[PDB]
RNA sequence: AGCCAGAAACCAUGCUGAUUAAACAAUACUAUCUUUUUUGUUUGCUAAUGUAAAAGAGAAAUUAUAUAUGUACCGGUACAUA
RNA sequence: CAUUUUUGGUAAGCAGAACUGGCGAUGAGGGAUGCUCCUAACGCUUGGAUAAGGUGCCUAAAUAUUCGCUCAUGAGAUCCCAUAAAAGGUGUUGGUUCAUAUGAACUAGCCCUGAAAAUGGAUGGCGCUAAAGCGGAUUACCGAUACCAAGCCAUAAAAAGAAGAAAAAAUUUUUUUUUAGAAUCUUUUUAUGAGUAGAAAAUCGUGGGGUUUGUGUUGAAGCGAAAUACGUGAGUUUUCGUGGA
RNA sequence: UCGUUAAGAUGGAACGGAUUAAGAGAGAAAACAAGUAAAGAGGGGAAUAUUCUCUUCUUUAUUAAAAGAAACAUCAGUGAUUAAUUUAAUUUCAAUAAAGCAAUCCCCUGAAAUUGUUUUCACUUUCUCCCCGCACUAAUGUGGGGAAAACUGGCUUUAUUUCUUCAAUUAUUUUUUUUGCUGAGGAAUUUUAAAAUUAUUUGAAUUUUUCUUCUUAUAAUUUAAGUUGUUUCUAUACAGUACUUUCUUAACCCACUCGUCUUGAAACACGGACCAAGGAGUCUAGCAAAUGUGCAAGUGUAUAUGAUUCUUUAAACAUUUUACGCA
């Protein structure tokens, strides 16, 4: 059920996958809100796939936080180090999809100079 | 002089005159209790909502106990109120300072016996949201008056035992 | 020293205070605002002359006699070392079933009360500490196997505090043993383990 | 379940904050909000609210009308939460002290020529933060031509709203129900 | 309350089926193999693991119920015992 | 559609009205089952105690207590609700009037007769008779997202606001962490949270354009498979594999 | 869509929700270990191209520590339990052992002669005794008829209450035994102030006090002023079979074809074999209100002219004082 880690409480692990998605193969699993009449979702019959709800929303101290205890910041250029040094105690680097290996390695070295771990550090090696 | 009236019944399917009297009475929630100044118009209003309320004479221990354990008060500006547990006299000594009450015992005294300053104190306090009775009822939809076992309407003194049961 | 509101007389111990939090903006503070932690104030069943069952230790089921209540609220207990080979052990009152039965059954045993009391008086919590240097010394052996477990037991044995505790334990056992030993039935009861079987009611059972 | 009128909510209406992206006016309302919250007086609060209001609630105030009011207040400072317009029905000025949201250049020049005083709201704020000995003014609300079409249905008894007429033409919208001779009359 | 005889009806009997019982019994012969003990079971494969219920998994008169069981006499009588 | 008043029509789950409440537009708990009956209206969670309703088993709680009545060769068993009457009864139980511990007469309680249909068949089923039947009463226990307390989320309203040293580690001085002032903003408080048709706002994505400052063959986009990933969510972000602009 | 291999499942559906499980995978980025010493690889800054000096990664081992999960204790909030308790109140007793009083009698309870009375006689026990019926009975007795007494009960007393009692039901109160659940917050001046409590100090009070009250002065503390402490363990790990987490079946409880028009669809109402791509409130005209913007008794610059305007320029810029639209 509910997932405490320190004073970071996250309410719901399980994603609100879309109503009867396996039943009709054409349906995709990402949420879509029925405008149907007698849909067994909005007409709120118990035991079906649950609706997402704002109530499940994160606590304001946590909001977007990771179990890392640092907010993730995605990095595609070396120059992004300069704000990240001042924020290192509150923010963590993630290196972007594209980043060429020579540049990526250089950013990884820079991140170590900034004393902040890369959360996807082993990538492209 | 006073009568304590406890609501018993849900807000589904309410008659329209009964909705109006409930609105004036302030028993909006199903386990609301409130103090009422004995009068004839108040009694007649009480008679109209009777099958949805029990009521009676509360006794000093109960009055003291209820205000102490379940006393909340309306803190904010006129119709910009907020529900605060009392916990200190200085707050309520502010609003009821003009009418010279200034203290929770004085509030207990007026609630227990209707005196010069009852309406304001009564209004100023938040309506008592009670628990369920911790040993239930014989049958909710039947009168205390009935030969058949029941609970609604005048419970007189014995209202106190019910209040103690549902505190 | 104590607070007496509603007649209670609590008994106050200075709180150690250890946990720091980063505070509202600037820097950090210790979490504990209070300065005095309440003394434990154990239930009246727990008492020195009583023999008690150790519920779930290594030596569990043994009938062991209380010695000293420590300031931690943890008390010391021994299923005599002469009788059973069992250490003078630290225990909570939550893990020890104290009986009504009294070690001082006879006048001879009661005449050796002061010596037992002096022996009881000397012990303290610091003798029961693991010791980080020693704990590491045992750990550092990891990186045939059964032998190393024996060596860990030897390392435990070597400690001065363990030896000091064992001395007092031996002195208490030596002091009490002959009078205890002379009554064979009581000795057998002392040796005998607590047991649960059919017709162990628990709820009506007297201890 | 608690029975609640309007679901317990205060759902009062009107402007939340200035919808314009205009920097000077956003800056100006920040100032007057600051003054309004700190200051004891109503005056600042009323000015702040009036500054926030829509365009149709920003009417122009006539210079003649301001002049007509201020002659009973002869040394005092008028503030106007709208624009001040000039008057070509007006022979001359009697010398005035005016703070306004906007000045037409001809009016401003006339005020300067008269030896009067043109105050911006920031300058007024500096000089008179209390609003003591100042005079709040505002222009006509119901002067506007849309409102001249508002009110009781055209052709319905006692009505006097202007119709949204088809065109200017002579033959149109004077017959049925608008003269007794043809059908009836309002 | 207690009973009796009494119908082309009823249930057996009879007769048919019975991989309708994921049913079963007896007999006949056979497959380096069976039996006892020790250690192991942290290229599709080629050492090898599973339990719905250990914790003292302790306990075999009997018709009974407006009375039973022995023992002694001739299903009955007498005498003990729960 | 329902209660109550109600008109037509033999009647009708029929047609037509009145007042009010529901459903429609509504989940949830009970009614064996059931759009509407009863209880009761709903953010996300933890705990409590109750309601309607139950407590022989299915099926959670009593083979509870307590007084009656009840045996049926088709008994009976929770509103709506799925049949049932006039009329009988020397079955049994109480009454009440008469007569002389009996003979009459009545009376209403239960039970019986009155009481026949269509796949096999329905107190929900099994069953139940010292009830688990019918009529009471006495408690305890069980029983909801309703009720109370607590946390968190958003919405609504209200407060309030346009500058300074805290801790730990060392050996007073060195070392380690922190040190907020961005108005659709930050801190705080209380209240609120149903929903078709419908209205609004906040978002997220796609094609192109200007602008800004980046990503590219030390393999990007794309695609498949994923990720202790982030978001209430649409989504976003990322890894490995393929891939080659 | 179909094939291969492997893993799982399989008693008339199939999938799902909620919650755990066992398997199968994945992971170290918070999910342990700063600094110190040794020798490798790099990089910088200063002094007047190289001396001085500062730095980060690999490597050997070497002391910290912190962090979470447990566990108990301690508080404060909120429950559940099982013992109680105070002084009142309300036609409430019961014994204790000595006295008395009356026998169908009395505490009682019957039955009788607007408005009050009051008076009459009816009523107990017996394991006591007698007579008839003699064993006649449900009976270790008995049907009928009579007596006897005061043991029994009842009243009046006098003492007595832990011998046995001192109920019960209200009223105001005061506690207590186990125990369940909870811990938001984070106090640069509301974690402040007072209260409380303890040790002091001064004056009073009164039910008169080893938790008696107030206020006079001083300190500490917490019941004030939203959890803290201690000890384990993970672990002396570097990813493991543990731990995180995905997938996977299970199992308990719940779970009717979606869209759709219709008051009403799980329907014996209609559409839908399946998958991919494409696929439906737009544009112009005129008008209106809204809100922004510029100006104001004016406004727009129309057609068009003009220019040191000429890839982008098909726009941009300009307009030598009673033109026209609308006001």
């Amino acid at each position: 059920a509910v997932k405490k880690v320190g004073k970071i409480i996250k309410k719901r692990t399980k994603k609100f996958t879309r109503f009867q998605s396996n039943r009709f193969m054409r349906v995709k699993p990402a949420w879509r809100k029925p405008r149907g009449i007698d849909c067994r979702v909005r007409r709120r019959y118990k035991g079906t796939n649950l609706m997402p709800s704002i109530g499940y929303g994160s606590n304001k101290k946590t909001k977007f936080l990771l179990p890392n205890n640092k907010y993730k910041y995605v990095v595609k250029n070396v120059k992004e180090m300069e704000p990240l040094i001042m924020n290192h105690t509150k923010y963590c680097v993630q290196i972007a999809h594209n980043v060429s290996s020579k540049k990526r390695k250089q950013i990884i070295e820079r991140a170590k100079q900034m004393n902040v771990s890369v959360i996807n550090a082993k990538a492209r090696l | 002089k006073v009568v304590f009236v406890i609501r018993l019944k849900g807000v589904n399917k309410l008659p329209p005159k009964v909705r109006s009297v409930f609105r004036l009475l302030r028993l909006l929630q199903v386990h609301n209790g409130v103090f009422v100044k004995v009068n004839k118009a108040t009694k007649e209003m009480l008679k109209i909502v009777e099958p949805y309320v029990t009521y009676g004479y509360p006794t000093l221990s109960t009055v003291r106990k209820l205000l102490y354990k379940r006393g909340y008060v309306r803190v904010g500006k006129v119709r910009r109120y907020a529900r605060k547990k009392i916990q200190d006299n200085a707050d309520i000594s502010k609003h009821l300072g003009k009418y010279n009450v200034h203290g929770i015992e004085d509030m207990v005294y007026q609630l227990y016996t209707c005196g010069p300053v009852f309406k304001k104190v009564n209004n100023f306090l938040w309506a008592f949201k009670l628990k369920p009775p911790r040993k239930g009822f014989k049958a909710k939809r039947h009168a205390f008056n009935e030969p058949r076992p029941g609970d609604w309407g005048n419970r007189e003194a014995h209202i106190n035992e019910l209040i103690n049961r549902m505190i | 020293k104590h607070y007496n509101v509603k007649g209670k007389k609590k008994v106050l111990v200075p709180v150690n205070a250890k946990k720091t939090i980063n505070k509202k903006y600037f820097g950090r503070k210790v979490a504990s605002k209070k300065k005095y932690v309440v003394q434990r104030k154990l239930r009246k069943s727990i008492e020195v002359g009583k023999v008690a069952i150790i519920l779930t230790g290594k030596h569990m089921g043994k009938r062991c006699i209380i010695t000293k209540i420590l300031n931690s609220g943890l008390l010391a207990v021994v299923g005599p070392y002469e009788i059973n080979g069992v250490p003078l052990k630290r225990v909570d009152s939550r893990y020890l079933v104290v009986t009504s039965t009294n070690i001082f059954n006879f006048e001879n045993i009661a005449k050796l009360k002061d010596d037992f009391l002096n022996y009881a008086q000397d012990i303290d919590d610091d003798s029961f500490i693991k010791t980080l240097e020693i704990k590491k010394k045992q750990k550092k052996l990891l990186k045939f196997m059964n032998n190393v477990i024996d060596k860990i037991k030897e390392i435990r044995k070597e400690d001065p505090k363990v030896q000091k505790l064992e001395g007092i334990q031996k002195d208490i056992g030596s002091l009490l043993k002959p009078e205890i030993l002379k009554n064979k039935v009581f000795a057998h009861y002392l040796k005998s383990k607590f047991t649960l079987r059919n017709d162990m009611v628990l709820h009506k059972m007297k201890f | 379940g608690i029975a609640l009128k309007n679901v317990g909510r205060i759902k009062k209406h009107g402007r939340k904050h200035l919808v314009s992206k205009n920097p000077y006016l956003r800056l100006l309302v920040k100032l007057y909000n600051f003054l309004a919250r700190r200051t004891n007086a109503n005056f600042n609060k009323i000015i702040a609210k009036r500054l926030i209001m829509p365009k149709r609630y920003r009417p122009p105030l006539s210079l003649s009308k301001l002049q007509y009011h201020m002659a009973n207040h002869p040394n005092d400072i008028a503030v106007v939460v709208g624009s001040i317009t000039d008057d070509k029905r007006l022979f001359s000025l009697k010398q005035l002290k005016v703070c306004a949201l906007r000045f037409t250049e001809t009016a401003r020049k006339r005020i300067e020529d008269a030896g009067g005083e043109c105050l911006t709201f920031d300058q007024l704020a500096l000089k008179y933060p209390t609003g003591k000995k100042c005079v709040l003014l505002r222009g006509p609300t119901k002067a506007r031509t849309a409102e001249k079409h508002f009110g009781k249905a055209p052709g319905k008894p006692k009505s006097k709203a202007r119709p949204y007429v088809r065109s200017k033409g002579r033959k149109f919208e004077k017959a049925r129900g608008r003269r007794k001779s043809r059908a009836y009359k309002k």
